[PDB]
C-alpha cells in the first residue's frame, strides 16, 4: 500500500540521470522498440535452479565430491565440460532434467519486465519460465532456440532464447553449458547471432537479471561497441545488487555504453532483498510510465508548452478530446469548465488559470513563460476553455465561431480560389474551397500536389488533413460517379459524366487496398505523439462517438420531458447543443470536406431535432408552485441565424415538415433576423446566376440545391426585404429547377413567403409574369399544366386575387384578344386567369368558349362565373353520374377504383347535403361511395365507414352544417372524440373545441 | 410470419412500351391535407361550394435493377406496376392478386448526392404521383380473380 | 464483404466476381441430387454448413428467399438467472477449458467474481500451450472485463455505498485487488486483437469489436439512426412492407443479446448492454403502441393477410425485467399503455418470476447473502416485480411474488409505499385469494410487533402506510378481521400508547372488542387523529368538539400566518389541510362561519370556500385531477367557478397533450 | 444568460445536526395524484369528504462530496438546505435569496452498482422525501425578503 508512497519519495530524489533514463525507457516502450536483456538473476526470484548447481553436481560425479570452493566464470563452463567429455553427454543430459525440469512460478518482475511492451526479450536463460512471463502480461513473442527457428518467426516480436533452451530437450547438445559450447558459439549458432546483432543493433536494450560482469553482457557489450560510432543509444542497465555500485565500476561502464541503475543506490535494502530492488526500479519506472514529473507549479507554463505549442496547426480543437492531449488529467467539459481528473504533481494545470486570473502572479514569470502563457490562453480560449471547473463563475456559452463554408459564401469562394495559392496551407484550403463548388477533379489533384510538398515540408498535421480530404474526396467521387450512371439517367434522360472515364480509373488506381482507418498507424511516431487528437479523423467510421452521445443525451431529453423534472444548471440539451457547435466549428474551420457526407449530417439534424423539441416542451411545460419558487421566466430557446444555416444544410424539407408539425416553430422567435435574410438574398442571387447562365456544373447542383430548396421552404418564418422579396420570389418561380420543384411545391413555398411576409406590387408583378409565361409556355398545344400537390397556376391567380382586389393584367387581356380558336388551349389557360384580365378580355373569351362538360363545369365555379346553378348544370351532373354508374356496374364484376371520379361525386353528395341542387336523380346514384352516401341521405348512410382524413380534413361552412344535422352530429363526434383518445390530434381537438362543442 | 406477399414494381416509359427498372417496394406515404391558399383563403361564395382539397402520394421501393436495352439505348413520362396479392384476414393468402398502378410519377429521390461512408447498398428511390387538371389522381386499383 | 448477409435470415449478394458460390450453396440445399453428388466428405461439410446457417439464422439469398420470420433462442443460464441451476453448473466438475469458461461466465454472474478471475486465468495457462486462439482471447477479453465490473464495484462501495448501505463493506480482499491490478496491467483490450497471433484474427476477425473497449459502438449509432428512422416513419405516418426499421432493431437487439449471451461473454452484464437492450425494446414498443392507434388508409391492411399485432414473449419479459430500471417500466407506462399489448407465454413469464421471487428469498430469509450479487441482482429482482403486473400469475405463484416482495424484499431499496403501490398493482391483474390476504395481513401484524416499540415509526416515501395494507385487504374481503392484531389488543396497554396510535389506523380490520379498545384507550381529539378516524370510518360527522379543534387548529396556522407575514413564509403541509377544510365548508359539510375570517390562503381554501372573491387567474388546473367525480361535479356546478375553471382548462389541454385533461374536459362540458 | 440558480446543498444529520455532504443540484422531480382507493367502504358517507391525494418528491444533487468528520465516525436521518439566490422576473438575482429545505429525506440512490464502462465522474444520488402521520411532507420554503 504504502511501497507506492515510499517509492514515489524515492523518485523526485533521484539523480537526473536516473530519471532522465527512466523517461526514456518509458518512450522508447510506447514505441514498440524497446527490448530486455533479462538473466537468470530475476529467475532467481522464481527460485529457478542456477547453474553453479549443475556444476557442483557435475563435479560430485567426476572427482566423487563438490569443490567446496568459489567457481570462477571459466570454472563455471569448464566443469560442465570436464563431465560432458570424461563422462560423457548422457548423464549431462540426466542432470538437465534432475535440476531444471520444474515448473517454478512467476513472479511481479517477470510480469512487470512485460508492463513495457517489449519489442524484443533476448534472454540466455534456458528457462520456460520467460515463456510463460510473456503471456502474463499478455504480450505475443516467437521463442528462438536454434538454427532452425530462426525460420520459424510469425511475428515482429521475439523471445530470442539464446544459448539454447531444454525446450528442445534436456540436453547439452540443445544448449550452450559446457565450455566448448561457449567458445564456439560464433560456428554453431551462425542464425541466432545474425538476427541478435541487429535486433541489438536498432532497439533500446535495457538490461535486468544480469550482472555487469557477466558474460553475456560483457558479448553484448562488445557487440554494440562494434557498431558505427554514434549509431547506437546507450542501452540501460537495471542492476539490483544489494551492495552499493562502486563509483569506479559505475564510471566504467558508463564509459563502456551502457545507462546503468543500481537498486541499492536508490532505496535502501537487506542483503536478501532482491525482489525489493527489483521490484524499486521496476516500479519507479512504472510510475513513471505515468506522467508524475510536475516538479512545481511555477514550471506549469513551461509544462504546458510541451503539450500544447504542437497544437496550434489547427484553427480549432474540440474541448471534448482536448483531455487527451493531457492524458486524462483534466476534463474539458463541453462548456469550457476544466474538470481536474488526475494530476500526481501540484500546479499541473491549476496554477495556469490561477496566473489568468491573479495579474500579479503572471508578472512574476520570466517575459519567455509570460508570452508562452500568453499563446497558451490564446489558444484555450479559441478552444472555449472558459475556466477551471473548480473555480469556475457565472458562465456564458455562446455561439461558436464557423468559417465562410460554413456561411453561404461561394463567390468569395470562387475569388479565393482564382488568387494565387501563397504556400501549403492554402492550397489545403483551395482543395477544400473547390470540393465545395463541385470542382471535385481539381481539388483531388490539388490534394495529391499539396500531400507531395506537405511530407517535403514536414507540415504532419497538414498532410494527415490532406490525406483523410484526399480519400474522403474520392469516395465522394466514386459514390457520385456511381449514382450519375445508375439513376441520373432516369432523372435527365441522358447521364452526364462530367468525371473522365480516365480520370476515374487514375483515382482508383493511386488508392487502393488503402483504409484510411490505418493512416494514422502508418504516420510517423512524432506526429502520431504530438497529433493524437486527430485520431480521431483516421476512422472511416466518421463520428465514432459523437453518435453515441447525441443517443444517451436524447435518451435522457425524452426522460426528462416524461417525467417533467425541473434543472439545476447546464441540461442535457445544452450539452447537445455546446457538442454540436464543437463539432461544426472543428469541421468547418479545419476544411475537411467530411461535413458533406451523410453521417455528419444525420449526426446534426437529429441533435437539432432533439434540441427544438425540447424547445417546443419547456414553452409549454407547466411549472409547479416550489418550481416557480426555484426559479421564474426562464431563458427561452432561440433560433439565431447560425441555427438557421444548420436547419437547412443538414435537414431535408420532409424533415423540415416533420418537425415543423411536431413543433410550432413559429413560435420561438428568430433571431440575427437581417442575417438570414441576406444569406437567402445570397441563396436566391446564386440561383439567378447559375440557372440564367447555361453552365450549371451537375455535381455542384445536386450537392447545394438541397440547401437551398430548405432554406427557402424554412424561410417562411423570417421576413425578408422588399428588394430581397424581390429577389427570392424571383429566384423561386423562375430560375429554380423545375425538375424538383414542381407548380404546386412553387405555390405552397410562395404562399408560406406570403404569409410572413406580404408581397407588394413588385411581386405582384413578378407573379404576373409568371402567370403571362405560363401562357406563353401554353402555346404549344402538347404543353401541359401538372403538379403532385394538385395545385396550379389558378391558384396563383387566386393569390394575385386574394391579394388585389381589382387586378386586370393587360398582357392576359391582349392574348386574349389575340388568341383565336384554333388556340383553344390558351383559352382553357386563360380561362382559368379570367378574374386576373380586362372586362374586354373576359367577352372575348366567354365568346371562344363556355361551360360543356362537367371537367369544364368545375372550372367554371371555381373560377366563380356561374352564381348559380342551371337545370342544364344539374343534368350535366345526372348524365356524369348515369356514366359513372354504368361503369361502376362494368366494374362490379371487375375491382371498382375511384380516384378522380370520386373528388366530382363527392362535391354533388355535398351539393345535395347543402340543398343546393334539389335534383333527385343524385339521390338515385346513392349507394356508390361512402361519403356520397353520407352526404346525400346521412341517416340511411351506415356510420362505419367515416375516415379519418374525412374527420381531420374539412371545411368550415360543411363543418357548420355537420353540426347542424344532429344525426350525422352524433356519430362524427363520437368516431372523433374516439379518435382524439386514441391519439390526441391537434387538427382532432381544435374540431372537437370549435364546430360542436 | 412476415409480410408474404412481396411487391414487384415495374417502372416502365409512358412514351413506348419499354422497361426501365424493377425493384422492390419498401414503403408508401399517403397525405391529404389542405395547403391550397394554405388553410383558408380559398373561393367562397353563399350558394358555391367547391371541394378544395390536394393529395399527393409517395411511394418507394428498393433493390432497383435496370433494363439493360434502356441504358444502352442511353416531357418524357412513365408509369409504375405495383404488383401484390391481395390478402383478407379471412383468408390470408388468396389467389386473386391485387394490382396498383400509378400511370403518371415522376422520378426524384432524396438518395441522390447520399455519400454514405463504407459499405452502401440501398438505392432507395422515391417517387411523386404526378396529377393533371383533368384527373385528380391518376393511381387505381384493379384485382385479377 | 464477399456477399451481404441480410439480417432477416437470408442473404444479399454484395458486388462480387467470384463463382456465385452462395447462390450455388443454397442450390444444393435446395436440390437433393445436387447435394448427394458431394464428395462424402464435402456432404457432410455441406450439411454442416447448412445447420450452421440454420443455427444462425441463414436460410438462403435475400433475392431467393422469400417470407422470413422472427423469434427469440437466448436460452443462456444467466439469461433466464436460473441462479441454483448456474451455481450447481459451477459446483460440478469442469472437463474442458470450454467447460471452465462456462464456468467461469457463471461465476460472474453470480457475484463470486475471484472465482471467474482465478478460472479466467485458469483458462489462459490451459490454453496458451494448446493453441485454442479462439477460447485463449475470448477468455482474455472476459477476464479484462470482470477486472473493470470488480473495479467499479470497489469503487462504488469505497463511495456512495457507505451512504447508500449505511455502512462500509469490503467484500473483495486488498490483497485481492492488488494481485490483479496488477497481473494485467497497462493493457489495452483494444490492442489484445492486434497482438494476437495473426492466425487467430484471420480465422475469427468477427472478435474484432469484442477487442473494441468501447465495444457495441457500431451497435449504438445503427439503433440510434435506426430509431431515427423509426421517429420520422411514425412523424409521417407512413405505411411500410417487408421489414422496417423496428423490426430491423427487434432483429439486431435479439441476436445480440443471443450471440453475447450463448458465447457466455461476461460482457453481457455490463451497463453499456443494458442501456442498448433498453433502448432498443422502447423503440419496439412505443412502435406497437403507434400502430395500435393509427389511421386505416384503406390500402395497408389490405396486402397482408389479416394484421400482425405486437405481443410480448417471455423472452421479452426476461430481456425487459433484466435491462430496466423502475423509473424506465414507470415511464414506459405512462407514455405507452402495455395493457393494451396482450402477453404471451404467461406460465413462463410465471415461473421466470417464481425464479426471481425465490432467489431474493433465498437471499434474505437467510441472514448471509453475498453483497456483490445482491446489487446485481436487486434491480432484476426490482423490475421484474413491477412488471409482474400485466402477466398472469397462479395461486402458488402469486403466493411467492407477494410475499417476496413484502417480506424477503429489502427496506432500504424499496420503501413500505412502493412495497404497497407495487402489491396493489400486482392484484389489479389476480384479486386477493385468501393466501394473498393472509399474507399481507402477516405482514401488516409484523408491522404491529415493530411498532410495539415506542421507539419505532412507520415510514414511506409515499405516505402508504399499514392502513394502506389494510384497506386493500378489506377492498378485496368486505368481511375480514386479524385475529393476531386482536389479541395483540387483548395485551394492549395505555403504556404503548404509538401501538395504540398504529392500531387506529387499521379499525376496520379488528373485532369489536378491538374497537371498543381503541375508542377507550384514547380519543380521537387531535387533527390528524381526526383525519385518521374519519379513514377508518369511526368518525363520520364533525362533532362540536370535533369542528371546534379543526377551528382551533385553523387559528394557530392563522397566527402562524401572521408572524409569517414578518418573518417569510413557509406552506406546503397544513395548506394540505386547510384545502380539505375548505372542501368540507364548499361541500355543505363545514357550516361554521368562523372559517370564513380564516380566509387568506391561497390554494383551495379562499378560492373553496370563497370562490366569488378568489382570483381565478391564481388557479392551476392540475388542482383538478385530485378532486374525484363527486367534488368534480359540485366544483363544475357552481357558477361562481365554473366559467374559468372550463377556459383554463381547456386552453391549457389544448396548449397540452395530456389525456387526463381530455377526461376532466369531458366531465366540465356542462 | 445560463439558468443563475447554482444551488448549494447541505445534507446534515438530522439526529445531531452534523454536516455529511455538500454538492451542487442538479434536478428536482414533482408529482402528485390520487391514490387508487374506493369510495365504497361501509356507507360511502357522503358527508365524509376526504381528500386522498398523495405526493411525492424526488431530487438530485450533482458532484457529491462528503466530510472528513463523517468518514471519520463511521432510524437515522437527514437534513437538507437548499441555498438558491431568490431568482425573480423583475431582476436576473435580487438582492434576497431563497432557502429551501426538506428536514427528511432518505438516502435510496439509482446508482446501485451502475457499472458503466465510462471514465465519468458523476455519482448522482437520488432522494425521496419521506412522509409522517402529523405531516404531509416537511418540504420547507422561507423568502429573504
Amino acid at each position: 500500500k504504502r511501497y507506492g508512497e515510499k517509492l514515489k519519495e524515492v523518485f523526485l530524489m533521484l539523480d537526473n540521470n536516473v530519471v532522465e533514463c527512466i523517461k526514456e525507457i518509458t518512450e522508447s516502450s510506447r514505441n514498440g522498440k524497446l527490448v530486455f536483456f533479462v538473466g537468470a538473476g530475476v529467475s532467481t526470484l522464481s527460485d529457478y535452479p542456477q547453474w553453479w548447481r549443475l556444476v557442483d553436481k557435475y563435479h560430485e560425479e567426476l572427482y566423487g565430491s563438490p569443490k567446496k570452493g568459489n567457481y570462477s566464470s571459466d570454472e563455471y563452463l569448464r566443469i560442465p565440460q570436464i563431465f560432458y567429455n570424461v563422462k560423457g553427454e548422457m548423464a549431462f543430459d540426466g542432470i538437465l532434467k534432475d535440476f531444471f525440469q520444474v515448473d517454478k512460478p512467476t513472479n511481479p518482475i517477470h510480469d512487470k519486465i512485460l508492463a513495457m511492451n517489449p519489442a524484443h526479450v533476448i534472454t540466455t536463460n534456458y528457462d520456460n519460465l520467460i515463456d510463460t512471463a510473456c503471456w502474463k502480461r499478455g504480450k505475443y513473442f516467437s521463442v528462438i532456440s536454434a538454427e532452425e527457428d530462426v525460420a520459424n518467426a510469425t511475428s515482429s516480436r521475439y523471445l530470442l532464447k539464446v544459448h539454447g533452451d531444454f525446450r528442445k530437450g534436456f540436453k547439452g547438445e540443445n544448449v550452450v553449458l559446457k565450455e566448448d559450447d561457449y567458445l564456439n558459439y560464433d560456428q554453431n549458432y551462425p542464425l541466432i547471432s545474425n538476427l541478435m546483432k541487429t535486433i541489438i543493433a536498432t532497439h533500446t536494450i535495457v538490461f535486468i537479471g544480469y550482472g555487469l560482469g557477466d558474460y553475456n553482457i560483457n558479448m553484448l557489450l562488445n557487440w554494440v561497441r562494434k557498431l558505427q560510432k554514434d549509431s547506437f543509444h546507450k542501452p540501460f542497465f537495471i542492476r539490483t545488487d544489494p551492495s552499493p555500485i562502486e563509483n569506479e565500476t559505475l564510471i566504467y561502464y558508463e564509459n563502456k555504453g551502457l545507462r546503468i541503475i543500481d537498486a541499492a543506490s536508490l532505496i535502501d535494502s537487506n542483503e536478501y532483498d532482491y525482489l525489493e530492488r527489483y521490484s524499486a526500479v521496476m516500479d519507479l519506472l512504472i510510475e513513471s510510465q505515468e506522467n508524475k514529473f510536475i516538479t512545481k507549479d511555477d514550471e506549469v507554463i513551461d509544462y504546458i508548452y510541451g503539450k500544447i505549442s504542437p497544437l496550434f496547426a489547427l484553427q480549432y480543437i474540440r474541448k471534448i478530446d482536448l483531455k487527451h492531449v493531457f492524458e486524462y488529467d483534466y476534463h474539458f467539459e463541453v462548456n469550457g469548465t476544466v474538470v481536474r481528473h488526475k494530476n500526481k504533481g501540484f500546479g499541473y494545470m491549476e496554477r495556469f488559470f490561477e496566473l489568468k486570473e491573479s495579474c500579479d502572479e503572471r508578472s512574476k514569470l520570466s517575459k519567455k513563460q509570460y508570452e508562452r502563457f500568453n499563446a497558451l490562453f490564446n489558444f484555450f480560449e479559441k478552444n472555449g476553455v472558459i475556466c477551471m471547473a473548480k473555480d469556475a463563475g457565472t458562465l456564458n456559452t455562446s455561439i461558436e465561431i464557423n468559417s465562410l463554408a460554413y456561411h453561404g459564401k461561394y463567390d468569395v469562394m470562387k475569388k479565393f480560389i482564382e488568387e494565387q495559392s501563397v504556400s501549403i496551407e492554402d492550397d489545403y484550403k483551395k482543395a477544400f474551397f473547390l470540393a465545395c463548388l463541385g470542382r471535385w477533379e481539381e481539388s483531388y489533384d490539388l490534394y495529391s500536389n499539396i500531400i507531395l510538398n506537405s511530407i517535403d515540408e514536414s507540415n504532419g498535421c497538414v498532410y494527415y488533413l490532406s490525406q483523410i480530404n484526399r480519400y474522403r474526396i474520392y469516395q465522394s467521387i466514386t459514390q457520385a460517379v456511381t449514382q450519375f450512371n445508375g439513376l441520373g439517367l432516369l432523372t435527365f434522360g441522358r447521364h452526364y459524366k462530367p468525371f473522365t472515364d480516365e480520370f476515374l480509373a487514375r483515382i482508383e488506381r493511386e488508392m487502393t487496398n488503402f483504409n484510411i482507418d490505418d493512416l494514422f498507424n502508418g504516420m510517423p511516431f512524432e506526429f502520431q505523439k504530438k497529433y493524437k487528437i486527430l485520431e480521431f479523423l483516421s476512422d472511416n467510421q466518421f463520428l465514432y462517438d459523437d453518435t453515441v452521445k447525441l443517443f444517451e443525451l436524447t435518451n435522457k431529453v425524452r426522460s426528462e420531458m416524461s417525467e417533467g423534472s425541473y434543472s439545476f444548471g447546464m441540461s442535457s440539451d445544452i450539452v447537445v447543443l455546446l457538442r454540436l457547435y464543437d463539432n461544426l466549428r472543428f469541421l468547418y474551420e479545419n476544411c475537411l470536406w467530411s461535413v458533406s457526407f451523410h453521417e455528419f449530417h444525420q449526426y446534426i439534424r437529429n441533435s437539432m431535432s432533439l434540441l427544438i423539441e425540447k424547445a417546443e416542451y419547456e414553452r409549454t411545460r407547466d411549472i409547479d408552485e416550489l418550481g416557480f419558487s426555484f426559479f421564474g421566466k426562464k431563458s427561452g430557446f432561440f433560433m439565431e441565424y447560425y441555427d438557421f444555416v444548420n436547419i437547412s444544410r443538414h435537414f431535408k424539407i420532409d424533415d423540415i415538415k416533420n418537425l415543423e408539425r411536431s413543433c410550432s416553430i413559429d413560435k420561438i422567435r428568430f433571431g440575427e433576423q437581417e442575417k438570414i435574410e441576406e444569406y437567402l438574398v445570397g441563396i436566391a442571387e446564386e440561383i439567378t446566376k447559375q440557372f440564367s447562365a447555361n453552365g450549371m456544373n451537375v455535381v455542384f447542383y445536386t450537392q447545394f440545391i438541397s440547401e437551398a430548396k430548405a432554406a427557402l421552404y424554412f424561410a417562411k418564418y423570417v421576413k425578408l426585404s422588399e428588394e430581397g422579396l424581390g429577389k427570392i420570389v424571383k429566384a423561386l418561380l423562375f430560375y429554380f429547377p423545375e425538375r424538383d420543384l414542381d407548380i404546386g411545391k412553387r405555390y405552397v413555398w410562395l404562399e408560406r413567403l406570403t404569409k410572413c411576409n406580404e408581397l407588394p406590387k413588385s411581386i405582384i408583378s413578378i407573379i404576373d409574369d409568371f402567370l403571362v409565361l405560363q401562357a406563353e409556355k401554353h402555346i404549344d398545344q402538347n404543353y401541359s399544366e401538372v403538379s403532385s400537390n394538385g395545385l396550379y397556376s389558378r391558384d396563383y391567380g387566386a393569390l394575385i386575387k386574394h391579394f388585389e382586389k381589382n387586378f386586370i393584367s393587360k398582357r392576359l387581356s391582349e392574348i386574349t384578344l389575340c388568341l383565336t380558336q384554333d388556340k383553344q388551349k390558351q383559352i382553357d389557360f386563360l380561362f382559368k386567369l379570367l378574374p386576373l384580365l380586362s372586362t374586354n378580355a373576359k367577352s372575348h373569351l366567354l365568346s371562344f368558349k363556355s361551360v360543356e362538360n362537367i371537367n369544364d363545369l368545375m372550372n367554371g365555379i371555381r373560377i366563380g362565373l356561374i352564381d348559380e346553378f342551371t337545370p342544364e348544370h344539374e343534368e350535366l351532373i345526372i348524365e356524369y353520374l348515369e356514366t359513372r354508374k354504368v361503369n361502376y356496374i362494368v366494374e362490379k364484376e371487375k375491382g371498382i377504383q375511384t380516384f378522380s371520379s370520386n373528388d366530382y361525386m363527392s362535391t354533388f353528395g355535398i351539393w345535395y347535403f347543402l340543398e343546393e341542387i334539389n335534383n333527385s336523380k343524385m339521390e338515385e346514384f346513392i349507394g356508390m361511395d361512402d361519403q356520397y352516401d353520407f352526404f346525400v341521405d346521412p341517416e340511411n348512410f351506415d356510420y362505419k365507414k367515416f375516415i379519418p382524413s374525412w374527420l381531420k380534413n374539412y371545411n368550415d361552412k360543411l363543418l357548420g352544417k355537420i353540426a347542424g344535422n344532429k344525426h350525422m352530429k352524433h356519430h362524427v363526434i363520437e368516431v372523433l372524440k374516439e379518435r382524439v383518445k386514441n391519439s390526441n390530434d391537434k387538427r382532432y381537438l381544435e374540431i372537437l373545441m370549435n364546430y360542436f362543442i | 410470419t412476415v409480410i408474404q406477399d412481396t411487391a414487384d414494381v415495374y417502372f416502365k416509359r409512358k412514351s413506348d412500351g419499354k422497361l426501365v427498372f424493377t425493384a422492390e417496394a419498401q414503403t408508401a406515404s399517403f397525405s391529404q391535407a389542405i395547403s391550397e391558399e394554405k388553410l383558408r383563403g380559398g373561393i367562397g361564395n353563399k350558394p358555391l361550394y367547391i371541394l378544395k382539397s390536394e393529395k399527393e402520394i409517395n411511394l418507394t421501393v428498393k433493390n432497383a435493377f435496370f433494363d439493360l436495352e434502356w441504358l444502352a439505348m442511353t416531357s418524357e413520362r412513365y408509369e409504375v406496376e405495383y404488383r401484390t396479392i391481395a390478402y383478407n384476414p379471412d383468408t390470408e393468402e388468396v389467389y386473386s392478386d391485387i394490382y396498383i398502378q400509378f400511370p403518371n410519377v415522376s422520378p426524384s429521390g432524396e438518395f441522390e448526392m447520399s455519400l454514405e461512408n463504407g459499405n452502401a447498398l440501398a438505392p432507395e428511390i422515391k417517387f411523386e404521383a404526378l396529377a393533371d387538371t383533368d384527373t385528380d389522381e391518376m393511381a387505381v386499383v384493379i384485382e385479377a380473380s
